[PDB]
């Protein structure tokens, strides 16, 4: 929710920072992700709705538990807000930020084997909506500037042309770059359409609706955070700063 | 207590004397909970603390 | 050949003809390979073509 | 110290890339030499046909 | 044994899995909406015999006054009502438009994107198999209405089984000559020119006997959900825009003649109820492109 | 049968998918109408005793004051525009500059994006396939005139066929010596000169005697929408200028001998219609690189 | 560690192909229909 709720390039990747890998993997059971379905949508239909279910369902899945099965964990939280089952990771990788996982070598784990293609494909890309797409490019590119693959990156964003228009714009080791950016890349947000409590038909379209009113609650609860009001309560180290600038960039 | 979305606030002195802390408490006490905000909530538990 | 004969089978009357129409098919190419040999031309090698510096993507 | 030969020599581009380690599933990945002598199942075999011919 | 089938409902090609929430619904509802009044605007032009009921309409659709240098082609939301378009017939096309842009554009009216207040006909006729013995021939023709020519040559009267699916409600069967149509595991009426059936009752058994041709002609009813602006005359005639106009030329797709062949079609496919949604949707959408087209031709 | 085809049609490569957009085409025609206002200063400034016209109009286009001592090299526009050259050309060129930096270099003037007002003609002749019998040689030499040299050294007449495409609007035929020519199934017309055809009437058929090579030149027209700022003279400047900076120097592409030869060659491929629009694009850039470089040269 | 059999993929049960290790893997003749017909015809042959 909280993840999803960002717009900018400049709060998705300060919410990273601050965020551990625990966070990203999710210790319910779920079910296996490939998988014909039928589900019941009794305010629309009868009969049971067939469906598939995916990785990028707002829901826990059972996940692999090898390195891909980790890096399409972190994507999947990205892009849906839930992650997948993959236990016994160890503490010291847990305990390391998404950010630093996605850029660092020194968090001891080797991510220079990746098919940015297979794992695309196992996302579902084509199901994905243009935000989530713009997302999970931000994560290929991180990875890539990790294991010094950029050119596999832009060779790969040539072959899928649909990618290549959508791709952000920033360098993964420079500031300035991450400030100019002006994408938006909000999922969840204030609704300027008429909102409703009424369910939708798929999995992922339900389930992001979950979210979007999860988050219209969220936005006149206490926890929520109220920059215009609450300025000064904010303790100094995570309070908003112009001058903002994620370490080592 | 109609309207959910509306918060209550308070500012207190830089050394707090007996009327912080009993209006401090008394908020707590006889307000909404979803009326005072977290960082509100950590602000009334300092004040009572100093 | 019993696999592409069997796969829209009816009857065992259909099933046999099947198997005998593609071993006439088969036969008759077999006797122009013969026949390649026989003329005076060179036949041709089937080849596969491969980048000269292979890219991962 | 090394013997050195000023021998001149092409330049050579790896199937691997820039980053040393060939990606799953490519068409690199079928290409690339592998072990005979380190694979047992591999030292076995071409014993095997050597002994036949 | 031969089997026929008809030739529309021949492998349908997996349809679009985006824009198809409540957000993006308002979205198609607004452009239906907002189109309907472009078009209304011509009419009152020439009754004032001025422009400005027409610039009125152009500028909220297209968030920008018209100019006489430049063709009109109705700004942000035309080109995000075309890309919709391409999306919604096949996966493989890109999802290009941001959800942001739709959030914008759905706010330009009040609607509420519900698909389900309604009913429509479609008049397409399934038959998935015509199973006919030896000696036998057989040819399905036509979506709209269905004619079947059977002939037999063989020394004795043949059975034919007709399959007409579990979707069709209404299954009319009108034959040149009287002829005789029963249910499995039922006797045999005397021969009767007007057959209704319903294709849930099961396969159907036609005597066939030896001598002249017997045609078959078929017409069927399916009630499908829709909205309430759902009009069948304007979504037929966008479907045959788009078609012109070069939205469905993606690779792997299939082509329809009619939306009525397009939409039975993806029903009787496997898991075929994920489909009627989408394709509802995309009928809305081509209704608002046949009117916005219309008034701002390119 | 021996296919003889033009050189330039043989493998067009893909464009490029970026700065397509309605915001990054008027930071294109803003370039040029401040390109262009910059060669109108310097000449100002050159009659008259004053650099004031000059350095308004450079702190405009670069954001920044000229100085003695320091090259004039056009500051941040100059760059944005150098690289969004090099995205249009390939698929394969990355896509370095911001939307940013585009879009707040488009509010420098005030410009429609429009790339569809206006038209031009383009004199490239798209000879798809010569298909001609055995004993027969053909000779296709030239894209802006094709001269077709053939000689039939067998015992009788031989049938060539001259495919045009379907793009091209007029192609007008000249020869040597009279010929005969006529469309595929069709009786053939009397000997002469010059033949006027439209690509789209077929194949068309040249009968060929023994005696004599015959020759045959070809001109086409072919008409391409293009905006009204468009001047052909400037963007063939341009072009042969980006080419010779290495603007078009990247792996696995086609190279041109004109920018006439490149939208046409284009326009031929399966996708055609889409790509003329992204080379439209590329026409107006290339038009104001010539005057912008011609301003300041480095 | 612990145990005295030591897997050539670590804990992370990932190994990069054409590395050392995974060359040196074992390969799975049965389910492998290329190396069973391989194996039967070497079998036949002697």
């Amino acid at each position: 929710m909280d993840v999803l709720s960002k717009g900018s390039l400049k709060e998705l990747l300060a919410h990273l920072e601050k965020t551990p890998l625990e966070e990203a993997i999710s210790y319910r059971i779920g079910t296996v992700p490939y998988q014909n379905v039928l589900i019941s949508r009794n305010e629309y239909y009868n009969q049971l709705y067939p469906d598939t279910t995916s990785l990028i369902d707002g829901v826990s899945r059972e996940g692999q538990r090898n390195v891909n099965g980790l890096i399409m964990s972190i994507i999947s939280y990205v892009v849906s807000g839930s992650g997948h089952y993959i236990p016994n990771i160890g503490f010291m990788l847990l305990r390391r930020s998404i950010l630093d996982i996605l850029t660092k070598h020194d968090t001891g784990l080797v991510t220079n084997n990746l098919n940015y293609g297979i794992i695309a494909r196992n996302l579902t890309v084509s199901k994905m909506n243009c935000e989530q797409r713009k997302r999970m490019l931000i994560c290929f590119k991180l990875l890539a500037y990790k294991d010094g693959n950029q050119n596999d990156y832009e060779i790969y964003l040539n072959q899928n042309i649909p990618l290549k228009q959508i791709a952000p714009n920033f360098i993964p080791g420079d500031m300035r770059t991450v400030i100019h950016n002006q994408d938006q890349l909000a999922i969840v947000g204030i609704p300027a359409y008429r909102l409703t409590q009424s369910t939708e038909l798929s999995i992922r379209d339900d389930n992001a609706k979950s979210y979007k009113l999860g988050y219209v609650d969220w936005y006149n609860s206490n926890s929520f955070l109220r920059e215009r009001s609450e300025f000064n309560l904010i303790r100094l180290k995570d309070r908003d700063t112009k001058y903002g600038k994620l370490n080592g960039w | 207590c109609m309207f959910k979305q509306f918060r209550i606030g308070m500012t207190y002195a830089l050394d707090p004397n007996i009327m912080d802390v009993a209006a401090a408490t008394c908020m707590l006490l006889f307000r909404p909970a979803q009326s005072i905000s977290d960082e509100q909530y950590r602000y009334c538990l300092q004040t009572m603390a100093v | 050949v019993i696999k592409p004969a069997a796969v829209v089978a009816g009857t065992s009357t259909e099933l046999i003809g099947n198997l005998q129409a593609i071993y006439s098919r088969l036969r008759s190419h077999s006797d122009i390979g013969f026949k390649k040999a026989t003329v005076g031309d060179v036949i041709p090698n089937s080849y596969m073509i491969k980048p000269v510096n292979s890219t991962e993507y | 110290q090394a013997y050195s030969s000023g021998l001149s020599q092409n330049s050579i581009i790896s199937l691997t890339g820039n980053d040393r380690t060939v990606a799953d599933g490519t068409f690199n990945s079928m290409i690339m030499p592998r072990a005979v002598i380190a694979n047992e199942r591999e030292h076995f075999m071409k014993t095997r046909i050597d002994k036949i011919e | 044994a031969n089997r026929a089938t008809s030739a529309f409902l021949d492998n349908p090609h997996p349809v679009g899995v985006n824009y198809v929430d409540e957000g993006s619904r308002q979205f198609v509802a607004v452009a239906e909406l907002l189109a309907s009044k472009l078009i209304d605007s011509s009419r009152e032009s020439d009754e004032s015999n001025s422009d400005v009921p027409f610039v009125q309409a152009y500028s909220k659709f297209a968030d920008d006054n018209p100019r006489h240098l430049r063709v009109k082609t109705g700004g942000k939301m035309a080109n995000a009502l075309t890309n919709v378009i391409r999306s919604y017939y096949s996966i493989n096309a890109p999802a290009i438009v941001p959800q942001v842009e739709i959030d914008r554009l759905a706010s330009k009216a009040t609607v509420s994107g519900d698909m389900y207040n309604s009913y429509a006909i479609f008049n397409s006729v399934p038959i998935v198999e015509v199973l006919s013995p030896a000696r036998t021939t057989v040819s399905i023709v036509g979506s709209d209405r269905a004619d079947v020519t059977m002939l037999n040559t063989g020394a004795g009267a043949a059975n034919i089984t007709f399959n007409f699916g579990q979707i069709a409600e209404t299954v009319i069967l009108k034959g040149s000559v009287p002829f005789q149509l029963a249910r499995l595991n039922q006797p045999m009426p005397a021969a009767r020119f007007t057959y209704k059936l319903r294709p849930l009752d099961g396969p159907f058994i036609v005597v066939l006997p030896v001598g002249n041709p017997l045609v078959i002609s078929a017409t069927a009813a399916t009630r499908i959900q829709v909205p309430l602006a759902f009009n069948k005359a304007l979504v037929e005639s966008g479907f045959q825009t788009a078609m012109n106009d070069g939205l469905f030329d993606i690779q792997n797709v299939n082509y329809y003649s009619s939306f009525d062949e397009f939409i039975i079609s993806q029903y009787h496919a496997q898991d075929g109820i994920n489909r009627v949604s989408t394709c509802v949707i995309l009928g809305l959408a081509l209704q608002a492109y046949d009117q916005m087209r219309r008034a701002l031709p390119v």
